[PDB]
RNA sequence: GUCGACGUACUUCAUAGGAUCA
RNA sequence: AACGGGGCCUUUCCUUCUGGCUAACCUUGAGCUCUUGGCGAACCAGGACUUUUACUUUGAAAAAAUUAGAGUGUUCAAAGCAGGCGUAUUGCUCGAAUAUAUUAGCAUGGAAUAAUAGAAUAGGACGUUUGGUUCUAUUUUGUUGGUUUCUAGGACCAUCGUAAUGAUUAAUAGGGACGGUCGGGGGCAUCAGUAUUCAAUUGUCAGAGGUGAAAUUCUUGGAUUUAUUGAAGACUAACUACUGCGAAAGCAUUUGCCAAGGACGUUUUCAUUAAUCAAGAACGAAAGUUAGGGGAUCGAAGAUGAUCAGAUACCGUCGUAGUCUUAACCAUAAACUAUGCCGACUAGGGAUCGGGUGGUGUUUUUUUAAUGAC
RNA sequence: GGAUAGUGGCCUACCAUGGUUUCAACGGGUAACGGGGAAUAAGGGUUCGAUUCCGGAGAGGGAGCCUGAGAAACGGCUACCA
C-alpha cells in the first residue's frame, strides 16, 4: 500500500517525493519493459 | 501363579539385585585371619583393592572381575 | 541410557534398605572421621577414600556410619578440591587426548572422542556454575586446560 | 508421541509449524497469491466479449447438427480465437460475421455458449421479443 | 526419560487388565498415583492395593477384579473451567454416565461429578471408565 | 527460432470381482 | 440416610505497638434479670512486620444497536415498544424485563498440580540478658532561639542465654572413580604370505594366444611351458559365520607404542547435572578437482582386428585419466530395517557373543593342586 | 537551558555508549481505517466488516499560517506541483 501504483502519479508528485524519502531511510541498511530488457541483452 | 507381595525366597534369590521387590546388595563382609599374626581384618567380598594386613603388610585378597580372590592359607568367616 | 553412546547398561551399586550401621560394626563414629581426614591429607579424592574404608575397614557407607557424606566431611575439615572431583577427571582425560592428537593428526577417531569429552565438560561445568560451586566466570578453554589438571 | 509437541507452553511451535505448512495446499496458495483465475476460462471474468469471425457449420448438410451450432469467435480481451455454441440453427440466423457477442461457460472441445449478440439476449431474439440493433 | 509416572502406572494397569492378570506392579509410586488409584477404588474399578516402601520413589501392587474398561491420562494437564468440564466428558467418555473424568482441583483430586457438586474446577489428570 | 530448463493451467491411459443360468 | 459448608481439640493459633468498644470472669447490693468496684478475652480501626507467581471459583467492568429472550390480536406477519381498563361526568393503570460476551487490568475464596526463595566459611532465628558508638525528639522547658539532663524510639556493633541449633532420598535417571576382562574400533611404526607383471640365468623345440570358426598379437634372434633367483606396486584367500567392533561411512597377516570405548562387578563418589533438538560444528563409501610421489594389476576415454553365425550376440589386443599415497577440496548413494530419538508395559523356547554368581559336574595341570578348556 | 498549556531528545550545548532482537527486532507485502458486528459450523475453527453506532484520518498532492476557548480549518488564507 505504501508504494503501490497510483492512477495519476503526476497529479500527486509531492506525495511520491515523501515515499522516496521514506524508502531512502527504511532501506538505508541495504544500500550501505520485457522487450526493452531483452533488447539490451541481445544487443550485448 | 505367584504372589508379588510375598515372593518365594528362591525366586528372589534367582533374580538380579536391582530387580527384586526391594533392591539390596548381594555382597557381604568377611573376617579374614592373617596366617602369621592371627589378627582379624574386615574385607569386602567384592573388594577392588589388594587389602593388606596392617601389622604384617601381607596380601589378604586380590581384585578380580567380581568377587575378590582370597590369598591361599588365609582363613575366613562371614561377618 | 548412556549419553554420547547407544549402550543401555544398568550395572550399579544397590544401597541396602537399612539406614543404620551394621551390627557387626563396632567402631566409633568419630574414629572414622580422622581416617577420612588422614586419607584426604594424603591427597586421595572422595571416591578413592570410600573404596579404601569400605574394602579394608568395614565402613559400609560413610553417611550411614557418620551421618555426613565424605565430601562434606572433608570440606568441614578444610579439605576441599579447587574444582569438583568429577570435573577434574573429565579435564584430565581431554588433556591426554589432546596430547595424543598433536602427534597423530590423522586420528579422526580420537578427534571425534575429543568433541564428546569436551561437550561433556561444558554440560558439567554449566551445572556447577548455576549452583555456584564454580565461579561464574569459569570457562573450559582448550589451551590452558592443562593448568587446571596440572 | 505423535510427532507433534504437546507441552502446555508449546503454542508458538504449533502456530509457526501450521503457518509454514498451509502453503502446501494449492487452494491456499492460489487464494493468497491471487492466481486462482489463471485456470478460469475467461481469466477471472464470468462472461467475455468476442467478435464473430465465421460460422463453421453453416454449410453442413444435416440440419440442427452439433457442428451447425458452432461459431468461431475471437476474444476481444486477448485476441485468442475460440469456438462457441449457439442454442439452435434458428438462433444461428441472428448471429452473423463481425458482431460483438457475449460468451459464457458451457462435439467436445467447445466450452463457450453465446448469451447475447449486439447487446441483446439471444433468447429474447429467439422468442421474438426484441430486434437486433445493427 | 520418565516424564509422567502416572501415565506409566495407568498403562501398566491397562495392560494387566488386557492380559487377564489378577494383580499388577506399579513403579515408581507417587501421591498423585495413590490419589488416582483411591478414586478408582472408591468407584470400584480396582480392588485393594498395597504400597511397598524401599527408601526410593517406592512401589505399588494393585489387585484387579476385571471391572476396569479403560484408564488413561490427559497430558498436558489442561486448565479446565466449570463450563469446559462437559466438553471433556463428551470427548473422553463413550457415554454420559459411563465413566469419570478425574480432575486435580484446588480441593483435591476427584471425579468430575464430585467437582460439579462441590462447584470447583482445576486441571485435568485423566479418565476412568 | 515449430530452442532448453523451470513455474502455471489442463488433457489422457490404466476397473472390474464372485455366484447362477445358456 | 447421602450431599455439600463452617468451627474447635489433637506438639498445629501470624508477631508487635497504639487506640475504640466490651463480652465473659470475680465480686457488693436489689429482684436468670438489674447494680457497686476490679480484671479486661474476643472483635473492630491504624502503624510496624511481610517470597514471589502460574492455575481455578465468585463479584464488578466489558456503550447502544445486533444475538438469544419475557409481555403485547401491528386485521395475521416481518416488526414496533407499545399498550390496557372503565366512561353520563370527571379518569385510572401495567411495561419498556433477563442472559451472553474471549484475552488484559481490578477485588475475592481455595491451596490440589507446576514453578520460585530461604540457615553451610552461619554474615542464621528468638530474648523481659548486659553493655556500648550513633541518629531522631514529643510533653514538663512562661514564649522564642542555643546547650545540657533524664527519657523514648530506630539502626548498628559486641556480650550472654535459649534450641532436638541448621544439609530429604540416593531414581533398575545421569556423570565420575575403581577391578578383571572383551573387540576383524582408531592412529603411528614393524613383520609376513603366496599371487600378478617385468628382468637375469637355465633345458627343450613348433607352435603360443583368442574364437561359434578365424585375425590383428608373440614366435627358430627360441615364443608358450620348466627350474634357480631378483625388482616393483597393490591385496590380505581358505579360517569367514546376517558372528564380533564402531555414531555412520566402515573395519580381517604378525609384533610394539599411543590414546579411546561398551558391557559386567561394586554396601565407592556427585546429587537432577537429564530427553529431544532450529543456529552452529566433527566425520561422511565410490566417483571426482588442486600440487607432489608412485604407477604391478585391472581400467572410463582413445585407437585397432573381425564384422560371419543368435543359447554361448559383444569378442579380442594396446591401453590415457583412474585404481595406491601425502597436503587440501567435493559432501553425494538402493548412505535400507525402502521402518526417527528417549522412556514404560505386554507370551513361551533354546542357540550364540561379553561379564558375573553357584556346583562338593568331566578334562588338563601326567606331583598335587590353583588356573585354563568343556 | 530553550520552547509548549504542560511532562518529554520535543530542540539546543556538554557529556557518557547506550537502546531493540531467534520469546523474530529491522526490512518487505497488504485488493490493511479499527471495533461493536455478519456468515458458516455439532463443537473446535475459517472467512467477511467502504457501508445506519463509537473512535481515527482526509478534503487533488506537499508546505506554512491568521482568527479564535477550540482549526495546522480548506463550502478560511499564502506559496509550490498537476
Ligand atoms: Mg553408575
Ligand atoms: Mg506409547
Ligand atoms: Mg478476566
Ligand atoms: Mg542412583
Ligand atoms: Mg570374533
Ligand atoms: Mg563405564
Ligand atoms: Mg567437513
Ligand atoms: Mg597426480
Ligand atoms: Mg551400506
Ligand atoms: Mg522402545
Ligand atoms: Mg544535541
Ligand atoms: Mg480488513
Ligand atoms: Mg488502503
Ligand atoms: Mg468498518
Ligand atoms: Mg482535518
Ligand atoms: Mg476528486
Ligand atoms: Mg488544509
Ligand atoms: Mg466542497
Ligand atoms: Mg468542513
Ligand atoms: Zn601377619
Amino acid at each position: 500500500g505504501t508504494y503501490r501504483k497510483r492512477f495519476n502519479e503526476k497529479a500527486r508528485s509531492g506525495h511520491m517525493a515523501k515515499l522516496k524519502e521514506l524508502k531512502r531511510i527504511r532501506n538505508k541498511q541495504f544500500t550501505r519493459s520485457k522487450v526493452s530488457r531483452l533488447k539490451k541483452k541481445r544487443l550485448d | 501363579v505367584q504372589d508379588l507381595l510375598h515372593p518365594t525366597a528362591a525366586s528372589e534369590a534367582r533374580k538380579h539385585k536391582l530387580k527384586t521387590l526391594v533392591q539390596g546388595p548381594r555382597s557381604y563382609f568377611l573376617d579374614v585371619k592373617c596366617p602369621g599374626c592371627l589378627n582379624i581384618t574386615t574385607v569386602f567380598s567384592h573388594a577392588q583393592t589388594a587389602v593388606t594386613c596392617e601389622s604384617c603388610s601381607t596380601i589378604l585378597c586380590t581384585p578380580t572381575g567380581g568377587k575378590a580372590k582370597l590369598s591361599e592359607g588365609t582363613s575366613f568367616r562371614r561377618k | 541410557g548412556r549419553m554420547h553412546s547407544a549402550g543401555k547398561g544398568i550395572s550399579s551399586s544397590a544401597i541396602p534398605y537399612s539406614r543404620n550401621a551394621p551390627a557387626w560394626f563396632k567402631l566409633s563414629s568419630e574414629s572414622v572421621i580422622e581416617q577420612i581426614v588422614k586419607y584426604a591429607r594424603k591427597g586421595l579424592t572422595p571416591s578413592q577414600i570410600g573404596v579404601l574404608l569400605r574394602d579394608a575397614h568395614g565402613v559400609t557407607q560413610a553417611r550411614v556410619i557418620t551421618g555426613n557424606k565424605i565430601m562434606r566431611i572433608l570440606k568441614s575439615n578444610g579439605l576441599a578440591p579447587e574444582i569438583p572431583e568429577d570435573l577434574y577427571y573429565l579435564i584430565k582425560k581431554a588433556v591426554s587426548v589432546r596430547k595424543h592428537l598433536e602427534r597423530n593428526r590423522k586420528d579422526k577417531d580420537a578427534k571425534f572422542r575429543l568433541i564428546l569429552i569436551e561437550s561433556r565438560i561444558h554440560r558439567l561445568a554449566r551445572y556447577y556454575r548455576t549452583v555456584a560451586v564454580l565461579p561464574p566466570n569459569w570457562k573450559y578453554e582448550s589451551a590452558t586446560a592443562s593448568a587446571l589438571v596440572n | 508421541g505423535k510427532g507433534k509437541p504437546r507441552g502446555l507452553n508449546s503454542a508458538r511451535k504449533l502456530r509457526v509449524h501450521r503457518r509454514n505448512n498451509r502453503w502446501a495446499e494449492n487452494n491456499y496458495k492460489k487464494r493468497l497469491l491471487g492466481t486462482a483465475f489463471k485456470s478460469s476460462p475467461f481469466g477471472g471474468s464470468s462472461h467475455a466479449k468476442g467478435i464473430v469471425l465465421e460460422k463453421l457449420g453453416i454449410e453442413s448438410k444435416q440440419p440442427n447438427s452439433a457442428i451447425r451450432k458452432c461459431v468461431r469467435v475471437q476474444l476481444i480481451k486477448n485476441g485468442k480465437k475460440v469456438t462457441a455454441f449457439v442454442p439452435n440453427d434458428g438462433c444461428l440466423n441472428f448471429v452473423d460475421e463481425n458482431d460483438e457477442v457475449l460468451l459464457a461457460g458451457f462435439i467436445p472441445g467447445v466450452r463457450f455458449k453465446v448469451v447475447k449478440v449486439s447487446g441483446v439476449s439471444l433468447l429474447a431474439l429467439w422468442k421474438e421479443k426484441k430486434e437486433k440493433p445493427r | 526419560t520418565r516424564s509422567s509416572v502416572l501415565a506409566d502406572a495407568l498403562n501398566a494397569i491397562n495392560n494387566a487388565e488386557k492380559t487377564g492378570k489378577r494383580q499388577v506392579l506399579i513403579r515408581p509410586s507417587s501421591k498423585v498415583i495413590i490419589k488416582f488409584l483411591q478414586v478408582m477404588q472408591k468407584h470400584g474399578y480396582i480392588g485393594e492395593f498395597e504400597y511397598i516402601d524401599d527408601h526410593r520413589s517406592g512401589k505399588i501392587v494393585v489387585q484387579l477384579n476385571g471391572r476396569l474398561n479403560k484408564c488413561g491420562v490427559i497430558s498436558p494437564r489442561f486448565n479446565v473451567k466449570i463450563g469446559d468440564i462437559e466438553k471433556w466428558t463428551a470427548n473422553l467418555l463413550p457415554a454420559r454416565q459411563f465413566g469419570y473424568v478425574i480432575l486435580t482441583t484446588s480441593a483435591g483430586i476427584m471425579d468430575h461429578e464430585e467437582a460439579r457438586r462441590k462447584h470447583v474446577s482445576g486441571k485435568i489428570l485423566g479418565f476412568v471408565y
